[PDB]
């Protein structure tokens, strides 16, 4: 499975969660930013690695990173 | 859900497919292999006989074509054996053909039937 | 329990349950339990075939009949085309009946008789004797073919020629001399190689 | 002498070209698709 | 809020069928089932190709992968303002609720969610690969 | 379920697609990425792999010797090595028809054979081989050596024979033994063979294992060596009328430095080569006592590296910590080794064509062309690998904390300046070389050849004059009869060297003009651009502005997605990937120049090259179109000849190259969608759905696609040029 990591530079804009096409990320309460929210990846077994979340992240540098790992039926997005 | 058409839903084609040895579901796999091998070797002997490199020389075109068809049948039998060994390794009614022993017997029956079909196609031209 | 050299060790899957065990499996092809039975049956039938073939070849050279590698070219009172058709037709049913015997019992058999023994001397010691004689006959058949390859003539003739000059007539003084000499030296060094690492 | 016979290519070329690659491909194919216990 | 249970006897939208449906994976590995409630009969676009008609009330559909179910969920939420939910069904009959996992959509923060895969540092603070070398397998410095 | 293959990667074994087999095959030698790999186990696996590689090399050499001794004509080629073509091996193909059988039946053989272009006949003839028995014995000996090396590789993996990690890091001991034993003692032994066998065999005296202990290499028998009268070994050398292989005109000297070439064989003197190996053997043996191992005396490389920092701080910390970053990094050592080996391979190609060492090698035009092209392509591939491993070192083994302030860190500190200057040099060279070419092409097209720009290479001609060539008329150093450098060598080696360099019939410092100047600038452009791509990929391997954390993704990864404007081909692997094309283009230019200049030289018309190499139309018509006429006529509707195999190989290479363009242009997505449609078709087809796949069919990955496309491109490139070069050179001569 791919490795999805969230960093402390996240501003809690929830743009990465809305851009995820397989429901891998979510928002959890936090205290390190004004939005009081932080991105999380509790369902990385369903991540395909499209990196749409990185495209939707506005922080410099990115707060969410996807490292392509082992490949399975779910990570390869195979319907067969 | 799926797409249904008269080509895949006609009762005539369904009966024709069910009458084939591969879709018998209840006979011995070795018998199925023998039948399929005979039906395949008989048609396989043709192209090598009429189009091989020795197709113009007389009294040996059929010999070379039949030997080439026999070699092809042997290669196909080896392919069937390795397919069965690499496909069934663990774990209506279940067809016994889709099993290690069933597919091995099927491959052996295919080899015997194919060689018999090639030999029968050779003598049929004499 | 003697091994295949003075000081070998079984490869953890040749404990000795099978007859004629000597712990010989360097390629480890019998690691699978299911393959060990099939390989054993194959060894037994190969040994039986080699036994009958070696006895037949040795009997043909004594009487004076054609050589074993040229008996096929001789013209018999039949046609070779019909001979091959009858041979594969009979053996199809015979091998099919023999295979079904191994699936139900696990050993060889003839036709519908799985433990084929009309006389009845099927003992545990007799089974091991069959294996030993089959292995010896397999090596003997390989020797027959190899002697006919470089020397021709015949097995009995080869033994007769070896008695004329044993120090000068051997595999080392033949056309395959250096290859077999190097192979013999490598083989003699092999047990020390296995014992040095272990 | 080490000189091979005249019939050596007629036996070794078909061997190395069809018998050995078929055996190697079959054994390798069985090894690749073997399932771990 | 409680986890819903799949109702296999749920009417499906009016569709004539297509060649982009389920395959052998649904019968041997797993498949996905999406259910939603529609206020009226409406024509929508199937993620596998074609136009189907969702009926008034419950609607159930089957897909080969989770991405198809989420794509249909996004289409139903953004266009018809509905609230769909899907499950992962195994050949043995096991049903696993997938989204929304906690009953609330992940774009909005909800109490009770425990953060996972969160690094309390930035990217520039990651160590060099030499410090991660000779590990159990190929490991990136972000995994530690 | 989990598959057994690959055993070294658990993640790949759980992959249910066809990508598992491909990745298991491509990651088999990446031991650092294997599961549960340690440093000691890594070094042990590399040791075993090294032994296996040596076994393969020795077996290949024994195979070549055996085939030449069995199906060759070495016994007949030694009698007339000017008019007899060497035979590689016999041809046994059932697909051959009758005309192909009599077409390939040549060279005096009784059947279809292949004419060798490797030059092993000349090499074996020069070193002393005369009969087929000698080649047979050498083949058996090399086969035994190969078996011994294979056994050593297997033995060093078993317990009580695995070397520890500390043994693999003894750099001082390894360097001392490689310089004194692997280099010096081997060269001394080669000198012993040349003095004992090659030199007497070239004088008509047979010296084999049966009589080398009773045959003296010199009539004075080791007395001048022990008494210091070494000049006695240079007395009475081979005269100008000596016939190779016979005693007519032969001498008695064994160590000379006459220089030049043999008047008959047009190759270097055997006594000169023996003396050369003796001198380098002494030098290498002496150099093998520089490092401290176990006797107090010697050096420690760490001390020399740490005591080499400039006082003004121009190099920062200097080389502090460089000993640890090299000894603990295998990629650094591999990169250094590949860089040196690639440069040495190029040196071998240049020196081998210019100064032929083997007898009757210069007359064999096909052998010379094939050897030069082969070594230059090998050198280019090795150079690309050296830079690729440098990038791998930066990503996997570079530690900024340990290399703080030294030269290694300072390189990355100003990497932008290096990349920018490489870009400027490449841009200048490309713009000007292309501009001069297009200008000359327009002048030749408009019918005004006197208007083209022809810059004379005065610097290289000045160097040629410094070496002794008096054609240009500079008259200085070796070109002037009154210089100190000229008068100091007139009694040792300058006569032969001057006679050989002033001869326009050999390849020793060929005459150059404006065409040589232009093509040399094209070569400079190729070298600078390939270096720019490789250096930029190695320096940006750890990161850049677009990807600040590139080092966290490894050396080879597909991309970083379409975000931030797009990140296609951002990894260092992709930089090496793009650099392979430039390497092939550069080697193509150097081999094209070499082949055209030598073709015009051998044909006796150097003016053709001098007047047609200044414009690209001359290169396309007078070199590519003109020399491919016999090649494409190997098989035509009227029949075929022995050159049809090269025509088939020519079309074969074109097909492979074009097939590579498919993986190079079309990308994954389209193929994945197509494969999905094929999966549906197989699943919905009766009588065929009963047979199912074990691995799910998927399209090749992005990285795999690049590798496959590059492999096809390179294979087609190599095969096409090899077929054209061999066919044109062999058919013309």
């Amino acid at each position: 499975a791919h490795i999805v990591k969230i960093y402390d530079t996240c501003i809690g804009c929830t743009q990465c969660v809305r851009a995820c096409p397989l429901d891998v990320l979510e928002m959890v309460p936090w205290d390190g930013c004004k939005a009081s929210q932080m991105a999380s990846a509790p369902r990385t077994e369903d991540c395909v690695g499209c990196k749409r979340c990185e495209t939707a992240c506005p922080t410099d540098f990115l707060s969410v990173r996807v490292y392509l790992g082992s490949e399975s039926t779910r990570s390869m997005g195979l319907s067969y | 859900g799926m797409l249904e058409t008269p080509v895949t839903s006609a009762p005539i084609v369904a009966t024709y497919l069910s009458n084939l040895p591969a879709y018998r579901t209840g006979v011995a796999p070795v018998l199925r292999g023998v039948e399929i091998g005979l039906a395949h070797g008989f048609l396989l002997a043709g192209p090598f006989i009429k189009l091989g490199p020795l197709r113009n020389v007389p009294e040996t075109a059929e010999i070379a074509g039949s030997l080439s068809a026999a070699g092809l049948v042997l290669i196909l039998a080896l392919c069937l054996s390795i397919y069965g060994s690499a496909q069934f390794q663990s774990t209506v009614a279940r067809d016994p053909l889709f099993s290690a022993d069933g597919w091995s017997e099927f491959a052996a029956g295919f080899l015997v039937g194919g060689e018999a079909g090639v030999a029968w196609a050779y003598v049929c031209t004499q | 329990r003697p091994m295949w050299y003075p000081g070998a060790t079984a490869p953890a899957h040749l404990d000795g349950s099978m007859l004629g065990d000597y712990g010989f499996d360097p390629l480890r092809l019998g690691v699978n339990k299911d393959n060990l039975k099939w390989f054993r049956e194959a060894e037994l039938t190969n040994g039986r075939w080699a036994m009958a073939a070696v006895v037949g070849i040795l009997f043909t050279d004594a009487v004076g009949l054609p050589k074993f590698w040229t008996a096929g070219a001789e013209k018999y009172a039949l046609d070779n085309q019909t001979l091959a058709l009858i041979e594969v037709a009979v053996f199809a049913v015979l091998e099919g009946k023999r295979y079904e015997i191994y699936k139900k019992t696990g050993e060889t058999g003839f036709l519908s008789f799985a433990p084929f023994d009309p006389m009845g001397m099927k003992s545990e010691e007799m089974k091991l004797k069959e294996l030993k004689n089959g292995r010896l006959a397999m090596l003997a058949f390989l020797g027959f073919c190899s002697q006919a390859a470089v020397y021709g003539k015949g097995p009995i003739e080869t033994l007769q020629l070896h008695l004329a000059d044993p120090g000068h007539n051997n595999i080392y003084t033949s056309s395959v001399g250096p290859e077999t000499a190097v192979t013999v030296a490598v083989l003699c060094v092999l047990p020390m190689i296995i014992e040095a690492t272990k | 002498p080490f000189v091979p016979p005249s019939w050596a290519p007629s036996v070794f070329v078909p061997l190395t070209g069809l018998v050995l690659p078929a055996i190697a491909m079959a054994t390798l194919f069985v090894y690749i698709e073997k399932e771990a216990p | 809020w409680t986890v819903p249970t799949l109702n296999p006897d749920t009417p499906s939208p009016i569709f004539g069928g297509s060649t982009g449906g389920l395959l052998r994976k649904a019968q041997t590995e797993e498949f996905y089932v999406i259910t939603w409630e529609a206020k009226k009969e409406q024509i929508f676009e199937m993620p596998t190709g074609g136009a189907a008609i969702m009926r008034q009330g419950p609607n159930l559909l089957k897909f080969g992968k989770k991405e198809q179910c989420l794509a249909l969920t996004t289409q139903l939420r953004n266009k018809f303002k509905l609230t769909p939910c899907f499950y992962r069904v195994f050949p043995d009959g096991k049903v696993q609720y997938l989204h929304p996992a906690d009953g609330v959509y992940p774009e909005k923060v909800n109490a009770g969610r425990v953060g996972a895969n969160q690094n309390m540092r930035r990217i520039g603070q990651n160590v060099n690969p030499i410090k991660v070398k000779f590990s159990g397998r190929m490991m990136s410095p972000a995994e530690i | 379920a989990t598959k057994l293959f690959p055993k070294f990667s658990q993640g790949l074994a759980q992959d249910p697609t066809t990508r598992r087999i491909w990745y298991g095959l491509a990651m088999a030698h990446d031991f650092e990425s294997h599961d549960g790999m340690t440093e000691e186990n890594l070094y042990q696996k590399i040791f075993a792999s090294h032994f296996g590689q040596l076994s393969i090399i020795f077996l290949w050499t024994s195979g070549n010797l055996f085939h030449v001794a069995w199906q060759g004509n070495f016994e007949q080629w030694v009698t007339d090595p000017v008019h007899i073509r060497p035979i590689a091996h016999a041809i046994w193909d059932p697909h051959f028809g009758q005309p192909a059988v009599e077409a390939f039946t040549r060279g005096g053989a009784s059947g279809p054979v292949n004419i060798s272009t490797s030059g092993v006949y000349q090499w074996w003839y020069t070193i002393g081989m005369r009969t087929n028995q000698d080649l047979y014995v050498g083949s058996v000996f090399l086969a035994l050596v190969s078996a011994i090396f294979l056994f050593a590789g297997w033995l060093h993996l078993q317990p009580n024979f695995q070397p520890s990690l500390s043994w693999f890091k003894d750099a001082e001991s390894r360097l001392n033994h490689h310089l004194s034993g692997l280099f010096g003692v081997s060269s001394l032994a080669w000198t012993g063979h040349l003095v004992h066998v090659a030199i007497p065999e070239s004088r008509g005296q047979h010296v084999g294992w049966d009589n080398f202990l009773s045959v003296l290499p010199h009539p004075q028998g080791l007395t001048p060596f022990f008494t210091g009268n070494w000049a006695a070994y240079a007395q009475s050398p081979d005269t100008a009328s000596h016939v190779f292989g016979t005693a007519q005109g032969s001498g008695q000297a064994i160590l000379t430095f006459l220089g030049g070439f043999h008047p008959q064989t047009q190759s270097l003197w055997l006594t000169d080569m023996a003396h050369h190996h003796l001198a380098i053997a002494v030098i290498f043996i002496v150099a093998g006592h520089m490092y401290r191992t176990n006797f107090g005396i010697g050096h420690r490389m760490q001390a020399i590296l740490e005591a080499h920092t400039p006082p003004s701080g121009s190099l920062g910390a200097g080389h502090k910590g460089l000993f640890d970053t090299v000894n603990n990094s295998l990629h650094f050592q591999l990169g250094l080794a590949l860089a040196s080996v690639g440069t040495i391979t190029s040196l071998v190609a240049q020196h081998m064509y210019s100064l032929p060492p083997y007898a009757f090698q210069a007359i064999d035009f096909t052998t010379q062309a094939a050897l030069y092209t082969h070594h230059q392509y090998i050198a280019g591939f090795i150079m690309c690998g050296a830079f690729a491993h440098g990038a791998i070192f930066f990503i996997r083994d570079y530690d900024p904390e340990q290399n703080k302030g030294n030269v290694l860190a300072r390189m990355l500190d100003h990497k932008e300046a290096l990349i920018s200057h490489l870009s400027w040099v490449s841009l200048f060279l490309g713009f000007h070389t292309l501009g001069l070419y297009v200008h000359n092409d327009v002048m030749q097209a408009f019918g005004t050849p006197e208007k083209q720009i022809l810059i004379e290479p005065v610097f290289a001609q000045w160097i040629q004059a410094a070496h002794g060539k008096a054609l240009y008329g500079f008259d200085f150093l070796l070109s002037s009869k009154t210089s100190a450098a000229f008068a100091n060598g007139q009694s040792l080696w300058l006569p032969g060297w001057l006679d050989a360099i002033n001869n326009n019939q050999n390849s020793l410092f060929l005459t150059i003009g404006p065409g040589d100047f232009l093509v040399h600038h094209a070569i400079a452009l190729g070298l600078h651009t390939t270096t720019l791509i490789l250096v930029k990929g190695a320096l940006d391997a750890r990161g850049s502005k677009l990807m600040p954390d590139k080092k966290d993704f490894g050396y080879s990864f597909p991309c970083d997605g379409p975000g931030r404007g797009g990140t296609c081909d951002i990894s260092a692997y992709d930089a090496f990937y793009l650099a392979v094309f430039w390497m092939l283009n550069t080697i193509g230019w150097v081999t094209f120049y070499w082949h055209w200049k030598h073709l015009t030289l051998w044909q006796g018309n150097v003016a053709q090259f001098d007047e047609s190499s200044t414009y690209l139309m001359g290169w396309l018509r007078d070199y590519l179109w003109l020399n491919s006429s016999q090649l494409i006529n190997g098989y035509n509707p009227f029949g075929m000849n022995s050159l049809s195999v090269w025509a088939w190989t020519f079309l074969f290479g074109h097909l492979i190259y074009a097939t590579g363009f498919m993986f190079l242009i079309s990308w994954r997505g389209y193929w994945q969608e197509l494969i999905e449609t094929l999966v549906w078709a197989h699943e919905k087809t009766p009588l065929a759905n009963l047979v199912y796949w074990k691995d799910k069919p998927v399209a090749l990955s992005i990285v795999q696609a690049r590798l496959v496309g590059l492999a096809h491109f390179s294979v087609g490139y190599i095969f096409t040029y090899a077929a054209f070069l061999i066919a044109s050179t062999s058919g013309r001569f």
